[PDB]
């Protein structure tokens, strides 16, 4: 006898006030009942669980499932009712590497935990709460009552507890090793090291001979899988990286689960498949929770789809990290609130790439969604790889200058240079910061009635010009706006504009180029056509002449 | 230090279950020597997976020193913390630190890692050196002893700090001693010349009763701390345009305060001239703005801190450089105003400022009041989510919102 190490026993608590459960053992037929005591047995012989008495008040029901052409029984306790009065456990596998940031490694060996699983004892204060009873033949025996003495499969802190089990054995060799690298998920450990192949396979000996001070036995992963490895969706190759293959089902009609699982894929693709597009397509689905519903695909959507597959058509991969390598993204604008970006150390060797949506919004430009890109891209950057990467960004220098030094709020856009790809990003218009000389003075203003919904828009200038207009089905907030509208539309190049309307200022000041309001959009397109404007505010109904003249000329 | 202070959450919460964001591989491989050392030193213990909380934690570096320091965000944990009532009902906050003619701020925290923690509340401290890339599972820690940035470390302190201020206050009764989270504020009226020896005396002092930025002192001289009341336009031809820019902001100004006029002034907007037209004063409204001028003097009225309210800041970028800012509880009623320029080593960098001006107007507002403000930010909540950890030099971390439309009232502080 060898003396192993104990593996350390995590203590496990039932949510407060919570008791265990107490949940009715289901009648089973003759022939499962027979089962289930004979895979009992064994697992009493192993360990797995033991024999009690009648004074403990719990119950978990088993059941007796079998399979397609492997004529076993398997056993199964159903412990859903035990999970949910069970603690919350600190959960360490939520997020996954992403391949991009990952090191080339000559060698990997795959070893098989699932043996060491069992070594992991179960809190012995916790084990009164999995008890489960075998019914007897006839119902004419006290039913076989067991509980368990290791991690259940199926109860909620098994994963979590063996995990960190294995962490923490694995801890000591890892800091040990500086030259391997080892990662865990599920019942699979892997094992990559730069060493060369039969100075690795001693590393791996030297890692059973350290699990087994805990009594684990480890063989190789049976039937070693080829390369590449399917993991986690993609195709870790030796060399190369990629999704598992992505292929776009074929329809002529497509529903709503339909779509959801195109944009899944498609989502899944934008990874390396470069400029994948889902608006459109995301579009489709704004409001609709039955997955049977069929929905028509606007000639938008059936563009995109056709653009997707032909970027589908050819698989594309991303290459692994160097850190002695620059890290640099670059971004292009894609339309319709869409971009697309590739990061990569050298050119044409992308990492990987993605993609970024405008945020839902009545107004919005392009500089603004050019930033929110840089700073998604940034933060992802910093989970992969624990760096920001240099940017390549389609905008001038002089534009960006522009921009933040006269935007009202504080922004930031981290190293980056410009990248001279069309479409570029610009400023449409820029407001002067002082009244014009020569310039026409245009005093707007327009009025809604609330219960007829009629209004009136219009305006007064100084050499005067006067216009008012009538309107129908529409609003003071509208009024004001179309005040504006016209008289950006009457004056010249240069114009200085005079409002009271606090909801227009604080639409312009935003500085939108593009709007889903079409009179915000008119007023747009207005102000990149005139040379000069600047737009004044003042307080409504305070006698400021030409103000309080259009005000009465509007106010019906 | 023997027996633990009992420590609870208040009624009907459960402990901080707060993401850990992404760090960079620096500030990873400084948090693990850093906690390496002080797991060694007891101050931190490994945690096994029965623990689920957790808490934010990154580094920064102190104002003009090149260590990396730890800083954990407890601010969910200490809003979940009971409120606390030490020994006493409560230190009334001293009215006097903001009129001293010079404060320095020493960081004391590092005499709490001395003070063992309460073993049943320690679990409610943990918190997640995470990996790089999801690599390795994050190393999971939680404290032993009072934790530098939490709620319960200065009030379960209070009692052995007293005791080493006493011979030092016994001896100085002027000077003014305040404590705040892990920072200790010393006010004295006299130069700086002994004040800076004064500042050492009472370090050597909390150096014999026990640091690794302990030596540092953050000088201020709330004294020369200067408002920003409201100002008017002294010219002699006004255009159309300045005239209504001038309205515009008395009219403001009425909602702030009582008896202000704007008829007389309007008058002179008769028609519908040319924004740059000269436009001469009559004498009704020379003498309209005259008392405007007046009014704008005096103080607001009825202008008190309520101890019971949040105190609100908010901040508008002027440009240039320069940001203004304005305290709070109830709307126009400011209880300061203030305004920055030059802020160091952010030319270009606008984020890097405000995260500056921040860091100052909530220092101030520890001086004045003893808490700090709710922070009304001009930013979106993307950019300043993603920069404002460069840029952080405090160890404490206040509240904020997101200001995304531009208010009309930048130009009324401009
Ligand atoms: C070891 C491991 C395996 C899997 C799987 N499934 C997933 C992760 C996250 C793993 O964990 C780490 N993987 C790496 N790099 C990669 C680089 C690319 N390859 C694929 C490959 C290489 C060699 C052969 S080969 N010639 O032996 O047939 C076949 C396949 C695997 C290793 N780096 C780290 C750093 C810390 S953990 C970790
Ligand atoms: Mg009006």
């Amino acid at each position: 006898m060898v003396p192993i190490s104990p593996i350390e026993t995590v203590p496990v608590k039932l949510k407060p006030g919570m008791d265990g459960p107490k949940v009715k053992q289901w009648p089973l037929t003759e022939e499962k009942i027979k089962a289930l005591v004979e895979i009992c047995t064994e697992m009493e012989k192993e360990g797995k669980i033991s024999k009690i008495g009648p004074e403990n008040p719990y119950n978990t029901p088993v059941f007796a499932i079998k399979k397609k052409d492997s004529t076993k029984w398997r056993k199964l306790v159903d412990f859903r009712e035990l999970n949910k009065r069970t603690q919350d456990f600190w959960e360490v596998q939520l997020g996954i590497p992403h391949p991009a940031g990952l090191k080339k490694k000559k060698s990997v060996t795959v070893l098989d935990v699932g043996d060491a699983y069992f070594s992991v004892p179960l809190d012995e204060d916790f084990r009164k709460y999995t008890a489960f009873t075998i019914p007897s033949i006839n119902n004419e025996t006290p039913g076989i009552r067991y509980q368990y003495n290791v991690l259940p499969q199926g109860w909620k802190g098994s994963p979590a507890i063996f995990q960190s089990s294995m962490t923490k054995i694995l801890e000591p060799f890892a800091a040990q090793n500086p030259d391997i690298v080892i990662y865990q998920y599920m019942d699979d450990l892997y094992v990559g090291s730069d060493l060369e192949i039969g100075q690795h396979r001693t590393k791996i000996e030297e890692l059973r001979q350290h699990l087994l001070r805990w009594g684990l036995t480890t063989p190789d992963k049976k039937h070693q899988k080829e390369p590449p490895f399917l993991w986690m969706g993609y195709e870790l190759h030796p060399d190369k990286w990629t999704v598992q293959p992505i292929v776009l089902p074929e329809k002529d009609s497509w529903t709503v689960n339909d779509i959801q699982k195109l944009v899944g894929k498609l989502n899944w693709a934008s990874q390396i498949y470069p400029g994948i597009k889902v608006r459109q397509l995301s579009k489709l689905l704004r409001g609709t929770k039955a997955l049977t519903e069929v929905i028509p695909l606007t000639e938008e959507a059936e563009l995109e789809l056709a653009e997707n597959r032909e970027i589908l058509k050819e698989p594309v991969h991303g290459v692994y990290y160097d850190p002695s390598k620059d890290l640099i993204a670059e971004i292009q604008k894609q339309g319709q609130g869409q971009w697309t970006y590739q990061i990569y150390q050298e050119p044409f060797k992308n990492l990987k790439t993605g993609k970024y949506a405008r945020m839902r919004g009545a107004h919005t430009n392009d500089v603004k969604q050019l930033t929110e890109a840089v700073q998604k891209i940034t933060t992802e950057s910093i989970v992969i790889w624990g760096k920001t990467p240099k940017f390549k960004l389609p905008i001038q220098k002089e534009t960006w200058e522009t921009w933040w030094t006269e935007y009202w709020q504080a922004t930031w856009i981290p190293e980056w240079e410009f990248v001279n790809t069309p479409p570029l990003v610009k400023l449409w218009y820029q407001l002067e910061k002082e009244p014009i000389v020569g310039a026409e003075t245009f005093y707007v203003d327009g009025a809604a009635n609330r219960e007829t919904k009629l209004g009136k828009a219009g305006y007064v200038t100084n050499k005067g010009r006067q216009k008012v207009v009538p309107l129908t089905n529409t609003t003071n907030q509208k009024t004001e706006l179309q005040a504006i509208y016209l008289a950006l539309q009457d004056s010249g190049l240069e114009v200085n504009i005079v409002t009271d309307s606090q909801y227009a200022l604080g639409i312009i000041q935003a500085q939108p180029d593009k709007s889903e309001s079409e009179l915000v959009n008119q007023i747009i397109e207005q102000l990149i056509k005139k040379e000069k404007v600047y737009l004044a505010w003042v307080p409504a109904h305070k006698g400021i002449g030409g103000n309080e003249q259009v005000d009465k000329l509007v106010s019906a | 230090p023997i027996e633990t202070v009992p420590v609870k959450l208040k009624p009907g919460m459960d402990g901080p279950k707060v993401k850990q964001w992404p760090l960079t591989e620096e500030k990873i491989k400084a948090l693990v020597e850093i906690c390496t050392e002080m797991e060694k030193e007891g101050k931190i213990s490994k945690i096994g997976p029965e623990n689920p909380y957790n808490t934010p934690v990154f580094a920064i570096k102190k104002k003009d020193s090149t260590k990396w320091r730890k800083l954990v965000d407890f601010r969910e944990l200490n809003k979940r913390t009971q409120d606390f009532w030490e020994v006493q009902l409560g230190i009334p906050h001293p009215a006097g630190l903001k009129k001293k003619k010079s404060v320095t701020v020493l960081d004391v925290g590092d005499a709490y890692f001395s003070v063992p923690l309460d073993e049943d509340f320690r679990k409610y401290t943990a918190f997640t050196i995470p990996s790089i890339n999801n690599e390795t599972p994050g190393i999971r820690y939680q404290y032993n002893v009072l934790p530098q940035g939490w709620k319960g470390s200065p009030a379960i302190f209070q009692s052995s700090m007293t005791k080493i201020l006493e011979p030092f206050k016994k001896q100085n009764p002027d000077i003014v001693i305040y404590q705040y989270m892990d920072d200790l504020y010393v006010g004295s009226d006299l130069e700086i010349g002994q004040h800076r020896t004064k500042i050492e005396e009472l370090r050597q002092h909390l150096l014999r009763w026990g640091p690794p930025f302990l030596w540092m002192g953050y000088e201020l001289h709330p004294d020369k701390w200067t408002v920003q009341p409201i100002v008017l336009p002294e010219k002699d031809s006004w255009t159309v345009n300045d005239i209504q820019k001038l309205v515009g902001k008395l009219n403001w100004a009425s909602q702030i305060y009582p008896g202000i006029k704007v008829r007389q002034l309007s008058k002179l907007l008769r028609g519908t001239k040319a924004l740059t037209e000269v436009i001469p004063l009559t004498e009704e409204a020379e003498l309209e703005l005259a008392e405007n001028r007046e009014i704008l003097k005096e103080p607001v009225h009825g202008v008190y801190y309520d101890p019971s309210k949040d105190l609100i800041a908010e901040i508008q970028k002027q440009g240039q450089g320069q940001w203004t800012y304005q305290i709070y509880q109830e709307p126009f009623k400011n209880l300061k105003t203030g305004k920055y320029a030059r802020m160091r080593g952010a030319h270009t960098n606008d984020v890097k400022q405000l995260t500056e001006a921040v860091q100052k107007i909530t220092t101030e507002s520890i001086v004045i009041w003893g808490k700090t403000p709710k922070f009304k930010l001009p930013i979106q909540k993307e950019t300043w989510e993603t920069w404002w950890t460069e840029y952080w030099q405090a160890t404490w971390i206040p509240e904020w919102e997101f200001v995304n439309t531009p208010p009309l009232v930048k130009l009324w502080y401009q």
